[PDB]
């Protein structure tokens, strides 16, 4: 009977909830307390990207660290060699509303999509002197909200139709639809090694995916709303989510629980972007205040401020060297601190 | 050709005039500036005002000594050229900015949707551009000419002489009516078409309208009641000296009423500052944000 | 990508000729495009240079009233002007593209050539010493009088290959990086003022003449260029 | 992580008090809420503010239902009086954000509510 | 100071810049709106009127150019979006307007449509974006209260203890009864704008069926004095 | 639809957790190990930062 499967699935969460309980012996504050606290980091912009008419809402760093692709709801990506400040492309969109953008690791491709529900592909070298849409994928019934390349004909997209995907560039047809969420995926982070990839939705809960057998492995609660970015910790046993709660969270898959929380009293906006830097002692969380904090993810204390912004920072990424950290935000500027 | 004491009235006002405009100017270009930053191009105007009416306020000290000796400064027969020159050529550069922005207030209330191309911050710096350059081209005569004129009554003036020149007299008719009169009439003008264009909007509650009408109002009449009195004795010299030259008869009566009305004609830079760039509460934020930085 | 270009043939001296450059398959706009000449039997030289958008132009010491150099973006073709055609302009021209931003390959095309015939300083010299040299290896050498490695980081120098019947083609941009469709057997190296290109695995296809060049500043000198028999 | 279980046959007129046991969040912060679906899609009924002080109501509900937030004890729960024949399952919303006054509580499963009661009402 | 090759590519960041501002003079001239309703609200023929008087399968946002007056307007509504509306709207945080189609002649879903009106204008992101409502089909409106079947007064209480505004204006020449009821109905939703506004934004309200031919010289009017406003506001004048 | 929760609850169930003792000292030994390289914790010198 319906009551009886209703029983099982709550028998099954208590289940679940005991053993997680069981497993925590000890507070990652009670273990990370002998530590000295990073101190205050003071990060300056070391350059403003000027160019975007309208708001950012997405940005991703170059494996060389050096360039920068940016998407406005403007209609544009815009590559920034970042180092000069030089704009090296800039590519007009088919559908103005982009809300994610993605480079491949390989640098010959990225990736863009938002309201129009697709993820489209451009080939930045081509024999042609321009840049080009190599694949438009379609298929979620919600708008994309996160792209991620694994290779040069692999994507991962995260949509608000409640689905991540798996896609195959060469033949558009997905190959892995993932689902199990209840409400809009909004974020997506691969992992290190591309063989797992976890995703934040609207149902406050975030779930490790498995690439090749296509199910959802894990699953993790403890937001109290729902959730705007996810970012794994650069071990890969590790994810940080950022959720309109005003709160960051560090779960981890092997724990299977919650480790520390990332809030304050006087800060009460929605946290809209989470990136962590090389050695995951700092983690970078952009509000809608206007200002990304700094959060020292091993104890969780306020550790720098980047305030620069005239409206909320709505991206947030740190570069593969861990030289720079790279803001986008709504008012229509890019900054680079150092 | 003789003249009087005034060694009180513009003794004080001009010392008052600095010490209200040296710390509010430079408020007022620190907020122009801010909004040229935010692709404001009112802000340019704005600042362009702001360097009009500092770099005459850093002319009043070589004057009020002028006026605090008795009608005479020896510094420079050849400085009372570049600086008193400057003197009397920013009442008719601030006045220029002072329409600028009128007409920047008229096509962007009473003409929206509209003129996109001519309220971008490029073509507010060559409209600048171009007032400075027709300002400090049409008032050049003065440079020219000799100006250091010496009286046997005692006292030598800068630029100014009585009975004044064949050509002064020209000079201050044009200087009546093509740098007050018509500015005014723009400003005048563009803040009527604002308020026509104002009493007609649906999202505005019967109160800030009567705000933006006290508020154009003033903007419009301080201008009047602070250039007025001086360019009406000007025409009055430049009618009287054309009827009559030799008989320098009405100058000896008017000589103090027009060194009082030259030093009145200095309270529009104290007045541009605080209409224009601390009397609303969007650039006074911008303001008490640096007076605590 | 295809560099059709035409307009020379028997010129008296003192005369003018202009030339042209027909460019399909590519955004001709976003290019900037040089003219390199060689004499009938002399290695290349470099003659003008006008970039997109058409607001640098740079011209040869050889050239430098002589000729003019203008493009047509619409109409997507180049031209170069010529006047008072002397006996040292014999030559073939070459139609060369070019794009300029992070990661780039210039001089990466080359047209086919045309054919012009005239009857009867401060600038970075670079020599390659050796004129001549299947299944070996071989390492044609090169060098350059001032040091061609900039602060950036980049050596601006550059590796075409000309086949004994055809227009050259770049094989090594700035030194190190293959250019798109060559093999995995070439690469190149140096330090600054010597500078070598290897093959790892000749074949019959890798037989020509290899010229080097230096992009650090114009003009653009290319050198004698080494023969492979 | 968020759960609201509701709690609570009435013959014509009669009363009945809908409790709603709520867990996982700070109970206190948020602008709840009462969805009713009769055998018909979802319909608002009744709100209330983080405080309790601001309260709507639907029309046909009006007078009759009341809405109130023990925030201490963590619970919305309405009085229902002279039911009329209402028969419908009766769900606790919680809107998605702190701190805000708007609310978008929705047949595509939102995820802040509960499993409901029913609440039948015929003679 | 800096390489041949640099210098090159400074000209292409200068000319990338310049394209920009060509494009930056294009985006600042047509105004953004965004088009919102429920399924019986009648805004596929509003969309649809607008289409043609002036100027893909599973498509998540449709778009549609008109002009009036030589000014571009750009409006926009979701196609296959997911009934939950929290995240996709923070998008239009500066549009110029937000259309709010809404049928007034149904009594049943009119407070649906009023609750989603009121999450609209308290939205902290849609603060500052007027909203220019058209309440829809407004002679289905006029044919329910003639024919007397269905009592507003049962689904709307107060109704009975309201009377018809002084400032109303029925042109046509019609029953005081529907025009009774359709200002209840714009009071209803006047109310929700004017609880909290602040001045900042302003909510224009017109009575419309989807067959009118002048809902676009309306939205021109209401996006000229939304821009107005602005302008007032960015230039000091208040 | 039950029983596929169900399903996916058992699958998530029977899985092997360690004592956060473990993760905790996972994260801060992965913390302190790749320290050095951290050119935000620790300021590279202003002559090896490229945007200087």
């Amino acid at each position: 009977e319906l009551d009886q499967l209703r029983q099982e699935a709550e028998q099954l969460k208590n289940q679940i909830r005991d053993a997680r309980k069981a497993c925590a012996d000890a507070t990652l504050s009670q273990i990370t307390n002998n530590i000295d606290p990073v101190g205050r980091i003071q990060m300056r912009t070391r350059r403003t990207l000027r160019g975007h008419l309208a708001k950012i809402y997405a940005m991703h760093w170059g494996t060389d660290s050096r360039l920068l692709v940016s998407a406005s709801q403007d209609g544009k990506l815009i590559i920034w060699d970042s180092y000069t400040t030089n704009k090296v492309h800039a590519i007009p969109l088919r559908s103005s509303w982009v809300m994610t953008c993605a480079y491949a690791p390989s640098g010959n491709y990225v990736a863009c999509g938002g309201l129009d529900n697709i993820c489209s592909i451009y080939n930045l070298k081509t024999r042609e002197g321009n840049v080009r849409v190599s694949r438009e994928l379609a298929g979620h019934t919600g708008y994309l909200s996160c792209c991620r390349f694994l290779d040069d004909n692999q994507i991962v997209t995260s949509s608000g139709d409640t689905t991540c995907a798996l896609w195959d560039i060469e033949t558009g047809q997905q190959t892995t639809t993932f689902t199990g969420h209840t409400g809009d995926v909004m974020s997506l982070s691969l992992a290190p090694d591309t063989r797992l990839f976890v995703s934040g939705a609207c149902d406050a809960s975030a779930k490790l995916w498995d690439v090749r057998e296509g199910m959802c492995r894990q699953t993790f609660t403890g937001h109290e709303s729902d959730i705007n970015a996810i970012c794994f910790f650069p071990n890969g046993n590790a994810f940080a989510t950022g959720s309109d709660d005003a709160t960051c969270r560090l779960f981890d898959l092997r724990a299977d629980q919650e480790l520390m929380t990332y809030s304050h009293d006087n800060i009460i906006c929605g946290i809209t972007s989470v990136s962590f830097s090389k050695s995951g002692r700092l983690l970078l969380a952009g509000y809608d205040d206007f200002n990304c904090n700094v959060w020292d993810a091993l104890k969780a204390d306020r550790a720098g401020v980047l305030a620069g912004h005239d409206n909320r920072v709505s991206c947030l990424g740190v570069t593969d060297d861990g030289m720079a950290v790279a803001t986008g935000s709504w008012d229509s500027f890019l900054k680079i601190w150092n | 050709v003789d003249s009087r004491v005034d060694h009180l009235f513009p003794p004080s006002l001009y010392i008052f005039v600095i010490g209200v405009g040296l710390p509010t100017n430079c408020l007022a270009l620190w907020a122009a500036y801010r909004q040229v930053r935010q692709h404001n191009e009112l802000g340019v105007y704005l600042m362009n005002l702001s360097i009009a009416d500092l770099l005459y306020i850093c002319t009043l000290p070589l004057w009020v000594d002028y006026f605090l000796h008795h009608d005479n400064w020896i510094h420079g027969p050849g400085s009372c050229k570049l600086f008193g020159f400057i003197f009397y050529s920013n009442i008719y550069i601030s006045i220029a900015f002072l329409c600028c922005i009128s007409v920047d207030r008229y096509l962007a209330v009473a003409h929206p949707l509209r003129f996109a191309r001519l309220r971008r911050v490029k073509t507010a710096v060559a409209v600048s551009s171009v007032v400075w350059a027709t300002e400090l081209g049409a008032n050049s005569a003065p440079l020219f000419h000799d100006e250091l004129f010496r009286d046997r009554y005692n006292h030598t003036f800068c630029f100014e002489k009585f009975p004044m020149e064949r050509w002064v007299a020209w000079m201050n008719l044009y200087r009546v009516f093509v740098g007050f009169l018509f500015p005014w009439a723009l400003m005048l003008l563009c803040y009527r078409g604002i308020l026509r264009a104002v009493q007609s909007s649906v999202s505005t509650e019967r109160q800030e309208k009567v705000k933006i009408k006290r508020l154009a109002l003033s903007l419009i009449a301080i201008v009047l009641v602070c250039f007025a009195p001086y360019h009406a004795l000007l025409l009055s010299r430049s009618a009287v000296y054309l009827g009559r030259p030799w008989d320098c008869g009405f100058e000896e009566r008017v000589f103090s009423a027009y060194h009082s009305s030259l030093a009145f004609t200095s309270l529009n830079c104290v007045a541009d500052p605080i209409l224009y760039c601390l009397v609303n509460e969007g650039a006074r934020s911008d303001v008490a944000k640096a007076l605590h930085n | 990508v295809q560099l059709v270009e035409s307009g020379g043939g028997l010129v008296q001296p003192g005369g003018s000729r202009k030339l042209s450059c027909s460019a399909s398959g590519f955004a001709f706009s976003s290019f900037g495009m040089h003219w390199v000449r060689q004499a009938p039997e002399k290695g290349l030289e470099w003659v003008a240079y006008i970039s997109s958008g058409s607001g640098t132009i740079y011209y040869a010491d050889t050239v430098k009233g002589r000729f003019t150099i203008s493009r047509d973006d619409p109409k997507n073709t180049l031209f170069l002007q010529m006047t008072s055609l002397r006996s040292e302009d014999t030559a073939m021209y070459y139609c060369v593209r070019s794009i300029y931003y992070y990661g780039s390959s210039p001089f990466d095309f080359w047209g086919q050539g045309t054919t012009l015939t005239v009857s009867a300083s401060a600038d970075i010299v670079m020599t390659q010493a050796t004129s001549s040299v299947p299944g070996e290896s071989v390492s044609i050498s090169c060098r350059s009088s001032k040091s061609l490695l900039h602060s950036n980081g980049n050596t601006y120098l550059y590796w075409f290959l000309q086949r004994p019947g055809q227009s050259p083609q770049l094989l090594i941009y700035r030194m190190s990086n293959l250019a798109s469709g060559v093999p995995d057997r070439f690469s190149g190296s140096g330090s600054g003022t010597a500078f070598t290109l290897t093959i790892s695995r000749l074949e019959a296809e890798d037989v020509g003449v290899y010229y080097c060049m230096q992009h650090l500043e114009y003009p653009l000198t290319f050198g004698a260029g080494t023969k492979l028999e | 992580q968020v759960q609201l279980q509701e709690s609570g046959l009435v013959q014509p007129g009669g009363s009945l008090r809908l409790s709603c046991a709520a867990s996982g969040f700070t109970f206190s912060n948020y602008k709840m809420n009462w969805v009713r679906q009769a055998p018909k899609g979802l319909e608002w009924v009744s709100d209330i503010s983080q405080s309790g002080a601001s309260i709507s109501y639907t029309g046909s509900v009006k007078g009759r239902f009341t809405i109130s937030r023990d925030n201490a004890k963590n619970t919305l729960y309405l009085q229902m009086n002279s039911l009329k024949p209402d028969t419908a399952v009766y769900y606790c919303a919680r809107c998605p954000a702190p701190f805000t006054r708007d609310c978008f509580d929705t047949s595509t499963t939102y995820a802040y509510r509960g499993q409901g009661t029913q609440v039948t009402v015929s003679s | 100071t800096l390489s041949a090759e640099d210098k090159a590519a400074v000209e292409r960041s200068k000319m990338i810049e310049k394209q920009l501002q060509k494009d930056k003079q294009v985006y600042r001239a047509t105004h953004r709106l965004l088009l919102l309703g429920a399924d019986n609200s009648g805004k596929s023929t509003i969309v649809k009127q607008m289409r043609i008087y002036h100027v893909v399968k599973t498509s998540g946002i449709f778009e549609t150019k008109f002009q009036v007056d030589k000014v571009n307007f750009h409006m926009f509504d979701v196609g296959a979006q997911r009934d939950e509306r929290r995240k996709w709207i923070q998008c239009f945080n500066d549009v110029t307007a937000i259309i709010f189609v809404v049928d007034s002649s149904d009594y049943n879903r009119l407070q649906e449509a009023l609750n989603d009106f009121k999450s609209i204008w308290n939205n902290r992101w849609l603060r500052t974006i007027s909203v220019i409502l058209f309440l829809n089909k407004q002679d289905l409106l006029a044919e329910k209260v003639l024919a007397g079947k269905s009592k507003i007064e049962d689904y709307f209480p107060e109704f009975a203890r309201y009377t018809t505004p002084e400032d109303a204006t029925p042109e046509p020449g019609e029953d005081p009864r529907v025009t009774r009821a359709k200002y209840f109905i714009r009071d209803e939703f006047l109310r929700i704008s004017t609880a909290s506004g602040d001045g900042r934004h302003y909510c224009y309200p017109h009575f419309t069926c989807s067959v009118d031919t002048e809902n676009a010289r309306r939205i021109f009017n209401d996006c000229r004095d939304i821009i107005q406003r602005m302008h007032l506001r960015q230039y000091e004048l208040l | 639809q039950a029983r596929k929760l169900v399903e996916q609850l058992k699958m998530e169930a029977n899985i092997d957790r360690i004592k956060v003792s473990k993760a905790a000292a996972d994260l801060m030994a992965y913390c302190e190990a790749h320290a050095k390289e951290d050119p935000l914790l620790t300021p590279v010198p202003a002559s090896e930062n490229p945007f200087r």
